[PDB]
Order: structure tokens, then sequence, then C-alpha cells
């Protein structure tokens, strides 16, 4: 028992506001207070402030202030978080979270698995999927490698997986990086020259930001 | 009871 | 805020050694009601912080014997007897004794193990994204050691830095090696006009830049 249930990835434009939730179970949601951290991607964690549903008494760290609003329905055991006037530096992962050390024979401390907040004012963009073959039948050897590159896309997250999660060893799918509004992201997949093309290898990419869902197949190919 | 991390206090 | 801080910032050791975080707090961590609420978590890259040990000594259910705690007022040490390959990621050391909760910057464990050279593969555009006009060429640099390279593209010989995204991935959790992947974009136009498309990297594992190429329109 005990996890925490935060709502999806939200993509916000500058000045604007978002609300954020966090379902709980497994604890008493009215008797322990529930906090809310931020994390940015190169910086640590802080702690923006705590909420007691019981009473719905608040508690916050004078930087968030006047930045964060915390309110919480206990007839669902939800809290939320809503970040006004956003900019920049409010782009970050945000993690609810429950600790409670007293009692041995119930130690708590768990966390959501945070909400990825995306500061921006750029437009949301489909991936273009492009297969990375090998030319002709030349190899390596005995083992050939397989690519697939999903570049001008945005906001993220990207799902990209191979034949459906059932090849999952020799893959490496690379970080997003990001060319003025746009990520590119790549994955490659090594299997022995027996295997393919005698058996498909298929790239499933998914884009829910914008409803893409595509599935490139790895055909063999001729000179450029 | 208990601190803003849930310490009996 | 009570200030949590943590050294060394980063840790090399090498499979089965032993390691050491040091915790220091700018004020006494014990709180009235008589405990010390100093933890110890682990993020691995892509997840929230997973608790280790709580109240400076005490391992959370399913935690490895191999991490100890121990310290006092305001110096702590958190202890990996013996480093898996199971232990990346960063190593955070908190406080809850006080309002606000704070967190140490924290310690990222980097492994050492035997060099080895990377595996290079070379893709030319494919005809899908050539119909869009552009032409990006990759290069996938994968499973190599140390962390040090650097990748070259030569175009009919000449080196081309304008326009090459690089991406790295974190230290495998099962190789302890890393990958790369550049990728060297272009218009049709300008990959039309040339033939030899290279990608050269130097690594330790050679004395001679690893190099791999193909021509244009040919097999």
């Amino acid at each position: 028992e005990v996890n925490l249930q935060q709502s999806g990835t939200v993509l916000a434009r500058p000045g604007a506001s978002v609300r954020m939730s966090c379902k709980a179970s497994g604890y008493s949601f009215t008797s322990y207070w529930l906090h809310w951290i931020k994390q940015r991607p190169g910086q640590g964690l802080e702690w923006i402030g705590g909420i007691y549903p019981g009473n719905r008494d608040t508690r916050y760290t004078q930087r968030f202030k006047d930045k964060a609003k915390l309110t919480a329905v206990t007839s669902a055991n939800t809290a939320y978080m809503e970040l006004s006037s956003l900019t920049n530096e409010d782009s970050a992962v945000y993690y609810c979270s429950i600790i409670y050390f007293d009692y041995a024979d119930f130690i708590m401390d768990y966390w959501g698995q945070g909400t990825t907040v995306t500061v921006s004012s750029a437009k949301t963009t489909a991936p273009s999927v492009y297969p990375l073959a090998p030319v002709c039948g030349d190899t390596t050897g005995s083992s050939v490698t397989l690519g697939c590159l999903v570049k001008g896309y945005f906001p993220e997250p990207v799902t990209l997986t191979w034949n459906s999660g059932s090849l999952s060893s020799g893959v490496h799918t690379f970080p997003a990086v990001l060319q003025s509004d746009l990520y590119t992201l790549s994955s490659s997949v090594t299997v022995t020259s027996s295997t393919w093309p005698s058996q498909s290898i298929t790239c499933n990419v998914a884009h829910p930001a914008s409803s893409t869902k595509v599935d490139k197949k790895i055909e063999p190919r001729g000179p450029t | 009871t208990k601190d803003t991390n849930n310490n009996l206090c | 805020d009570i200030v949590m801080t943590q050294t060394p910032l980063s840790l090399p050791v090498s499979l089965g050694d032993k390691a050491s975080i040091s915790c220091r707090s700018s004020q006494a961590l014990v709180h009235s009601n008589g405990n010390t609420y100093l933890h110890w978590y682990l993020q691995k890259p892509g997840q929230s912080p997973k608790l280790l040990i709580y109240k400076v000594s005490n391992r959370f259910s399913g935690v490895p014997d191999r991490f100890s705690g121990s310290g006092s007022g305001t110096d702590f040490t958190l202890k990996i007897s013996r480093v898996e390959a199971e232990d990346l990621g960063v190593f955070f050391c908190s406080q809850s004794t006080h309002v606000p909760r704070t967190f140490g910057g924290g310690t990222k464990l980097e492994i050492k193990r035997a060099d080895a050279a990377p595996t290079v593969s070379i893709f030319p555009p494919s005809s899908e994204q050539l119909t869009s006009g552009g032409a990006s060429v990759v290069c996938f640099l994968n499973n190599f050691y140390p962390k040090d390279i650097n990748v070259k593209w030569k175009i009919d010989g000449s080196e081309r830095q304008n326009g090459v995204l690089n991406s790295w991935t974190d230290q495998d959790s099962k190789d302890s090696t890393y990958s790369m992947s550049s990728t060297l974009t272009l218009t049709k136009d300008e990959y039309e006009r040339h033939n030899s498309y290279t990608c050269e990297a130097t690594h330790k594992t050679s004395t001679s830049p690893i190099v791999k190429s193909f021509n244009r329109n040919e097999c």
C-alpha cells in the first residue's frame, strides 16, 4: 500500500498558471502533512511547501510564498498545487511527497512520479520519424545496427520502443536535444545479421502531446 | 501533535 | 534554511571498492523530541528519489546491507561497503528536523571499468527525409569507455563542425560504458554535391582515430 499518483505532463504559456494534482492512498490522508518539491533539470531538490488536509492548514517558504497555492479535497484523498504567473524558472518537475518516521512498524517516505511542467510559447509539433538502415548487404560482421531518427517535435516526452517493447536488449535511446524550439531524438538497436531483415524490426513512436502514433518498419535498401 | 514534517512535537 | 553540504560532489569508484559520502549541516539536526532526522536518498536518472536510510542509521525496507549510515549533531556519513553496478545515480542526504526540509547538492557516483573501444556505425539519409529537402547523416558510437571522446565529420576530406547534434547517455547500468549519437544535417542540395562522408572519432582505445565512412550512391 501507499502510493501517490500525480497528473500528467503540462505545457504552459509564460504568465499563465497551471493546477496539478496528487492522489494518495495507503495511509490516513487527513493525519499527516503532504509535501511538494521542485527539481530543475540540472539543480537539486527544493521544498515548496506542505498541507495538512485534516484542517486545510498550509505552510510555504518565502520564495514560493506568492508563487504557489495549495488545496486539497479530502473526500477524494487528492491534493492540488497551483503555480501562478509562469516563467522559464517555473519550468521543472514537481513531486508530492509523504514522510513519517515516528512509528517503527509503519515508516513512510514515498514520491509521486512527479509532474513535468514546460513553460513555453512554442507550439505543439508532430514528430517526423525516419528509419535508419545500413545500405546494401555489407555488415560489420555478425551484428548489424539499425536506427530510428525522431526529429522536429514539441513538447516532450516521446515514447520510443522496438517491436512493441519485445526487443529491449541492445538498444540505446539517446536523450533529446533542443534546436530552436524543436526536439530531435534517436534510438539504435543492435541485432544479429541473421535476424534482420529475415525478421521484422519496427520502431514504435508515440507523441501524446499531439496524439501522433507511428510504426516505422526498418526495411533494407540500396545506395543513397 | 506533529510537525510540518510529521515529527512528534 | 539549514544548509546541507555533501562531499565529494563526484565519486569515481571501481566495482567492488568501498565508497564514502560526507554530509554536513549548518545547524544541529537533533529534534526536541529526541530523534535525529537525517536521511539519504538515491536518484536514478529519470526517477524520483528513493529512500535508503532514515534517521541517520536505519536501512529502509529492501535496501542492501552494503549501505550503512553514521553521524552525530552536524557531521554525517553514508557508506557503501561494496559498490555494485546498481549503485549508479546521485545520492542526497536530507534533513527533516527543521522547517523547511532540505536536501544536499548530491554526489554522483561514477564507475571505473576496463577501457573499451566504441562500435561506430554510419547511416546515409533515408529517402523519406530526402523528399522533404533535408538530409540528416547519423553516426552511432555505442558502448565505449572511458567517457572521453570526440567525433568528427569530414565531407570529401574537410572537417564540418557546422550543423552537428551530439547526445550522450548516462553510464550504462549494465556495461558501465557510454554511448552517443552524432547527427550531421545538411540540405538535399548540399548532400547531393559530395561523395565521401566520414565519421571519425578519437578515443583512448587507440592512437589512430576510429574511422567510418560511406560513398554516396554506392554499396
